[PDB]
RNA sequence: AAUUUAAUAUAACUAUUAAUAGAAGGUUACUAAUAAAUUAAUAAUUAAUUUUAAAACCUAAAGGUAAACCUUUAUAUUAAUAAUGUUAUGAAUAAUUAUUAAUAAUAAUAAACUAAGUGAACUGAAACAUCU
């Protein structure tokens, strides 16, 4: 008795639910014979060798680089008493990308620059030009 | 007598493309050599 | 009791800190319904970053001969081997399709 | 085996991976939604590359953290709170919009150059600058001084 | 409830499916929530796509 | 003069040794990852010096080691994948079979 | 202030009539997101036009395969430069870091209608072959 609150058939199978369904999903690693290789896109350094190995090429291996300097105070949210500020392009075709807005901006640079714009100056201004 | 099997023949209309055209996806390696014929090779 | 409300525009309202509409009362539009004053706010997390340094700006556009992105951090920032991006056409290549 | 043998230290790295060495953040620990908000897009135009990319990993260390709390939570104890998947989307809003703001950034910078490059368009811009700002009487003594020395930064490679 | 899925996205067509019922036959969903929970979280109003 | 194995050891002490990586950086620089890693409880076969972690099913083995290490400042010896299965499942009998996903 | 009746919805198919026009699926994941401008009316707000970002893998034809997989360093090659190390032996020289010019590629893309080639048999002839 595989399972002793059954004492009696009730149709149950040995393991599962049902014994039959669809074959057609697509294949995973693994399962198939075992000359099947599906790989898991984790591996596009190097080259084969005749013999049957491996040679990293270090130009490709992947490596996640930091900042030298972390700023922390930089909270991966905002506090919500600081309004959703919005910014207006007005006059300016292109939007953001639009070169002639750049040209002010680089010309802003020059006469009277490295100045906080007006919405960095209070944390209480609902739009900024720009 | 008439050429009807070979009037009857139609070919795609490629479009004009100006230099300031999109690029088609799938284009031929090769320059084209031949004016088109009128009425394109025999698919019978 | 308000028998039924409209509204008839809308405006930035500081208190509820975000754009709000109008509630005024249907029929008299002067008669103005205001929104109720929102409950005192009190953040404490240490999560949540300093209005005083989060706004506080730190970028300028101050060059047009350097890449404010390293040449490197172009890949993440977008994908190069896109099939959307499509470019254009030359006389070179008009010249090979054209018979 | 006896763990009174180990002396396993207190600034350990993989406490990076909890929330003040706490197994699981409760209701009261976490973060309240009415107290947040995420950045905005014009918010972020006003930051650094290095700012940016500080806030990036700032985003993604404690997405590791709300990760391993839903998966707990909903591998265990099986509960649809999902109070931490709700945070974690709020750092992944954020996260992409930073990644538009600095391509837009990028787009922007080379839409200028190429702007720029058309010898009507610099001439227009540079003469432009000339006389209005540049050729002053005498107004600015040594402030022209620091005029320039930002004009050859900014146009040229001249530091 | 250990179940993995929460980690990954499988079965796209069947959950689309399963979430986009036809609006015809949500009474027969309906039903069966209602019938499978207890009185003191339900509420006698409509739901809101 | 000496074997490759012991190459590899001292190049690996001699990055402890100066506060440099131990293991060779790759050129191909992610400035903006986006992968998570949920860490796991430990298991009655290992030991208080190890630690199991979901990773992404696309993640190098070399992937993790840089992973940590610039991110949070951990340093991992010798990392190993064990990547599992995905049982068939259906919430009901009616609907079609599809297979548990699989996690690295 | 409430109720009934008939019609009207993002939320059915079929038939006729009138008008207008000739258009993404799947797999699972490091999830596959947007930004703006001009005009018209009560500082704001909708509508119309224009611009704009991201968009993983497979769907014969970059190559191959057992579809969502592997090889193709476009984070690439050549050239130049500043520096480092650095061989070579001040200069050179490549290696590296970082800039600028040139060198390059992404086919799922419907069905019905039309035209052309080839072209049956069952069946009717109360059988059958000319014929159908
Ligand atoms: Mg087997
Ligand atoms: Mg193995
Ligand atoms: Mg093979
Ligand atoms: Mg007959």
């Amino acid at each position: 008795l595989t399972r002793p609150w059954k004492k009696y058939r009730d149709g149950e199978l040995f393991y599962g639910l049902s014994k039959v369904g669809n074959k057609r999903v697509p294949l995973t690693t693994k399962q198939g014979n075992k000359t099947m290789y599906k790989g898991t896109r984790a591996s596009g350094i190097g080259r084969h060798t005749k013999f049957g190995g491996y040679v990293i090429n270090w130009k490709k291996v992947r490596t996640y680089v930091t900042p030298d300097m972390v700023n922390f105070e930089l909270k991966p949210y905002v506090n919500a008493n600081v309004p959703p500020l919005k910014h207006e392009f007005k006059g300016f075709s292109g939007g953001p990308l639009d070169p002639r807005l750049q040209l002010l901006k680089i010309k802003e640079y020059i006469v009277n620059g490295r100045v906080q714009s007006e919405g960095a100056t209070d944390t209480s201004c609902y739009k900024e030009r720009g | 007598r008439q050429w009807r099997l070979i009037e009857t023949r139609k070919i795609a209309k490629q479009p004009n493309y100006q230099v300031g055209d999109a690029k088609p996806l799938h284009m031929p390696k090769e320059r084209k050599k031949f004016p088109d014929y009128k009425y394109g090779e025999s698919n019978i | 009791a308000v028998r039924d409300v409209s509204f008839n525009g809308s405006y930035y309202d500081a208190d509820y800190k975000k754009v709000m509409p109008y509630r005024c009362v249907k029929g008299q539009p002067d008669l103005i319904i205001p929104w109720p004053k929102p409950d005192p706010i009190d953040v404490q997390t240490n999560l949540a970053t300093d209005p005083v340094i989060a706004r506080e700006q730190t970028f300028w556009v101050d060059s047009v001969v350097r890449n404010p992105i390293p040449k490197k951090a172009i890949p993440s920032i977008r994908n190069p081997h896109s099939k959307y991006k499509r470019g254009t056409l030359t006389a070179k290549d008009i010249a090979k399709l054209v018979a | 085996p006896t763990t009174s043998n180990l002396r396993c230290p207190d600034d350990h790295p993989l406490w990076q991976f909890f929330s003040n060495k706490k197994f699981i953040r409760s209701a009261d620990d976490l973060p309240p939604s009415s107290h947040i908000r995420p950045w905005s897009i014009p918010e972020l135009r006003h930051k650094s590359f290095n700012d940016l990319h500080s806030l990036w990993y700032n985003c993604l260390r404690e997405q590791n953290v709300l990760a391993r709390e839903n998966h707990l939570l909903k591998n265990i104890v099986g509960s649809t709170h999902d109070e931490f998947s709700e945070l974690s989307n709020s750092i992944r809003t954020t996260m992409w919009q930073i990644r538009h703001v600095l391509n837009e950034r990028e787009l922007a910078y080379s839409a200028s150059r190429e702007f720029l490059q058309d010898e009507s368009e610099r001439k227009k811009f540079l003469d432009t600058l000339a006389n209005d700002y540049f050729l002053n009487k005498d107004i600015p003594d040594d402030e022209v001084a620091s005029m320039l020395t930002r004009f050859q930064l900014a146009i040229f490679g001249i530091s | 409830s250990g179940s993995y899925q929460h980690l990954s996205n499988v079965g796209s067509r069947v959950m689309k499916r399963l979430g986009n019922r036809p609006k015809n036959f949500l009474p027969h969903s309906e039903k069966f929530i209602k019938k499978s929970t207890p009185e003191f979280m339900k509420s006698d109003l409509k739901e809101v796509d | 003069d000496i074997n490759v194995s012991e190459k590899i050891y001292k190049w690996t002490k001699a990055g402890i040794e100066q506060g440099k990586e131990h293991f060779k950086v790759g050129g191909n620089k992610v400035y903006f990852p986006k992968a998570r890693i949920i860490l796991l409880r430990p298991n009655a076969k290992h030991t208080p010096y190890q630690a199991k972690f979901i990773v992404p099913k696309s993640f190098n083995k070399l992937d993790l080691r840089d992973y940590l290490y610039h991110i949070y400042g951990l340093r991992a010896m010798n990392i190993t994948t064990q990547l599992l299965h995905g049982k068939f499942n259906r919430m009901n009998l009616q609907t079609t079979r599809f297979r548990e996903p699989q996690i690295k």
